[PDB]
């Protein structure tokens, strides 16, 4: 049984932070992460803290495997974030395989990290990006895929969950349609891994990407999960130490995956700290924590909908609440709210095509996490009423 | 003497005008309210006119700043902002630099009028990305002449 | 003057026993870096602060000054010539892929020193295979340094890129970089300088040396893991293709295509390793109060005390160059892996193996080496400890 | 061909190792031990699974009709060579079932060798152990 006050207590930033409603950009960190990091950079030169950090590090891929229900720790590849993970799939798996005229299907809801790499590899190979539009509930229209898929369709790129609408498409169906056409699927899990971590075996996901910093964890660290046969098929990514087996002026041979894909000194601090994040988080029932965050988002959305000119872009009672007010620019509101003590985000959220689809050039977004409270909702509503008085 | 993307700042709206408006204001909220009012005197810049100014981008808000030298040998600045608060800050800035020579602009301390009007430390918008970029672009422009 | 005890006292990892002699693999961290990291992870990164006002400002100030502090270390002309990467390895791959790859023709040549770390060799083999170009070996002279005077013989009209280490991670040796650059620029070539060790010990003045690209890693420079730098001349960063695609590096995107920011941002897709940039900034700010010429003289003086004593043990062989603070060595008939393990048991942390420099160790005639590397937090006591531990290990491996 | 499991047994090792309490004696005695693992010639290093780690190690096997497994191998480093001798004493002549049945590293626990085994995890022993598991499958 989830206790919000127990979860909330682990977050040292909270007293200074005031009201923090921008977890969807980046999450606050629990003591476990701060302390694992402190310990790693302080570690006695040349045995009990030492061994604890060693077990955190060596167990780290396995803790990711357990989050995702990956078959084994060797399907987990360390990257610097979702962004590098997707570029790796595009460059190392897609680019050697794509032929001129092949098609890559990309949802209009995609964050730029799951869209720009595809534009780029399309331009390199003569493949074409084909748009997967939204249905009437603002989700990628998975039901339309059979009509969009052709004998040229090779890759489907689809967000598990939008960082704007919080909306999740019907990914099981989408993947079943893509696999039926012999396509591979790049799932962007940067939000989903935080809220509804994907069962990569049940969903039959080919590749899944997420970032540590959004999962209560360090910056500069992320994951690429891929099926072992796809990781084996991928070409090497960066060249250098660690990924290589033998090297001479005539050429080189590589380790197999995941090491093949990981040149140079790892982000050891980032691995250790994401290990601590995951170990800490595993003591909480994620369904229960997420229902709490969603219930606050709902309380905020119902209150704000009582104010004139409110519109919400929120899907599926998400813990993310994107919204705007008629005749008020999102910049002005975000500024006043910050002066009032409320931290949220405004602008395009790296999703310019989605926002163009919805007919807006920016929105405000308040995103709730399991350390947010009912008073945080009261404070946000109070600041919005004071801001709207100044702006309308 | 008409100028491209004409505005009143530095001609009909002066540092003196602004001091009179702003000096009595001690509450931060009223300062934002008056910035919002002041920015209403900056004319909207149509899409077609924006593309002859530099886009000084940022996450939350688009701001444009462009410049030229007038027939009197003085610099003319013009621009726009989508957010109304930053539009008011832009008007303050235009008030400080309009009709100055490159030399006079290199002589002036960045954002000095904002400290004069009680805007800089007191409002976080004054210390934000949007306004610091704007300030840098003036410097860049004064050098480039 | 440099005070070693002052420098040493700033490292929490050295408060309790242990002799650490593996700084060429990774450096210990000063309190400033540990505390900056702790603060960054303990405070909101948003725009609201209700209790830690000054501590939030200082984090913002470290982040905002970070490029400038790197520009200051390298004497770069401005902070927009500094690009954040994961490490030296990513930095070098970016230059191979974003500068070289679109410009290389079949039969073109890339000269790579035989003393290069894998980071500065493998990406060149990869891009050569992708473009039909060829990697050409720059051999060692008498002194075990890249033979810069051989360049006029190796340079042809097809020569495009020189990849050369400012400082070897095995020998500690530094080739005559100014002279290699003058020869390379005479032929219109561009030079990739791997400064992962040189940035620590002899940080390069990239203007005086006219370096085209320079790479190093934060973690060897007393800083965070997961962060590195690529310096490039502004014209070359501008010529480069974008590197990874995604947020921050784009300007406009639709389903019809995208435009990008100019450099450095063009080359930095997605959320930065903000903890790494802040921690590196704090490392550089902290290190700036020390005279590096003096701290390095200190570190090399210790490596000389160690090498002098070790050379009195039978079967000793040193690969050390130019009295470097790096001391790579072996003992006839003793395996380097047996020695490192026993030394670890005696409380000396050193490194054994191939040091990501297979071609170098093949030119040297060996399969692996021990390596003791010294830093300004090391002491004379460290030297007596290493030497004694070698003696005890030798009695066991007799 | 090697003595381990035949001429040298868990019992003979216990008489050597169980009495030792000083870590240096343990290492001294490991290094002694590996002297007695013959040097694998080039011809049958070919017939083994090669592992490059700091240290190079080899591990090969044959299975009798019976399913009794004969293991061979080698180590550049002498301390891993020693640990390899213990390991070979634990596993030589075992069947795939007896191998999956035992904990292969009981023997190290039994001889007071866990810290030495621990110290050399990274350069051969992890890998040697895993190629033991894989051969039984
Ligand atoms: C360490 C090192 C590198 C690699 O740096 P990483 O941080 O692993 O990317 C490259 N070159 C030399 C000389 C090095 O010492
Ligand atoms: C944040 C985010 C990303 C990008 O992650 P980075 O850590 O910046 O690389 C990609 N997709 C979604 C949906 C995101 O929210």
């Amino acid at each position: 049984v989830f206790n919000p006050a127990q979860f909330r207590a682990q977050f040292p930033a909270l007293q200074d932070a005031g009201v923090y409603l921008d977890s969807a950009a980046t999450a606050l960190k629990p003591e476990a992460v701060v302390e694992a990091t402190q310990q790693f950079y302080s570690l006695s030169a040349g045995f009990a803290e030492a061994q604890r950090l060693t077990a955190r590090y060596e167990a780290a891929r396995e803790k990711v495997a357990q989050l995702l229900n990956a078959p084994d720790d060797k399907t987990i590849v360390w990257t610097r974030g979702t962004t590098e993970s997707i570029n790796m799939v595009a460059q190392c798996y897609a680019r050697p395989r794509l032929q001129p005229g092949d098609e890559i299907i990309v949802s209009v809801a995609e964050h730029h990290a799951n869209l720009v790499p595809w534009l780029m590899v399309a331009q390199q190979t003569g493949a074409k990006v084909v748009k997967l539009p939204l249905n009437a509930q603002r989700l990628p229209d998975v039901d339309l895929l059979p009509e969009l898929i052709t004998p040229r369709s090779r890759i489907l790129a689809l967000g598990q969950m939008s960082n704007v609408t919080g909306g999740c498409p019907d990914l099981a169906r989408a993947i079943t349609f893509a696999h039926s056409a012999g396509m591979v699927v790049m799932v962007d899990g940067a939000q989903g891994a935080v809220h509804f971590p994907a069962d990569v075996q049940q969903l039959d996901i080919d590749f899944y990407a997420f970032s540590g910093h959004k999962l209560y964890g360090p910056t500069g660290i992320g994951v690429l999960y891929g099926k072992s046969e796809l990781l084996e098929a991928m070409s090497p990514w960066l060249g250098g130490g660690k990924m290589v087996h033998e090297v001479s002026f005539d050429g080189f041979t590589t380790q197999s995956a995941p090491w093949k894909l990981e040149a140079g000194t790892p982000n050891v601090a980032g691995v250790i700290g994401l290990s601590a994040a995951l170990e800490w988080l595993a003591d909480y029932d994620i369904n229960q924590a997420e229902s709490w965050s969603r219930s606050l988002a709902t309380l905020a959305e119902d209150a704000l909908a009582k104010r004139p000119g409110f519109r919400s872009f929120r899907c599926q009672d998400s813990s993310l609440l994107a919204f705007d007010f008629a005749g008020v620019h999102h910049s002005d509101m975000v500024t006043l709210l910050a002066e009032y003590g409320i931290a949220l985000r405004a602008g395009q959220h790296c999703a310019q095509p989605l926002l163009a689809e919805l007919g807006v050039t920016g929105t405000l977004r308040a995103s709730f996490a399991p350390y947010n409270t009912k008073s945080d909702v009261d404070a946000l509503v109070n600041a919005v009423d004071r801001a709207l008085e100044l702006l309308v | 003497n008409p100028q491209f993307a004409g505005h009143p700042f530095g001609t009909t709206v002066t540092a003196e005008t602004l001091r009179n408006t702003f000096a009595p204001l001690t509450q931060w909220e009223d300062k934002y309210r008056q910035l919002i009012m002041l920015g209403k005197q900056l004319p909207a810049l149509p899409d077609e006119l924006k593309a002859q100014a530099k886009e000084i981008a940022g996450c939350e808000n688009r701001v444009w700043l462009g410049y030229t030298v007038a027939e009197n040998g003085k610099m003319h600045f013009f621009g726009d902002s989508e957010g109304r608060i930053v539009r008011g800050l832009l008007a303050v800035l235009l008030t400080a630099v309009e009709g100055k020579t490159a030399a006079e602009l290199q002589a002036q301390s960045p954002l000095a009028l904002f400290d004069e009007l009680g805007l800089r430390a007191q409002l976080s918008a004054s210390r934000s990305q949007g306004l610091n970029a704007l300030s840098e672009a003036i410097i860049a422009a004064a050098k480039q002449v």
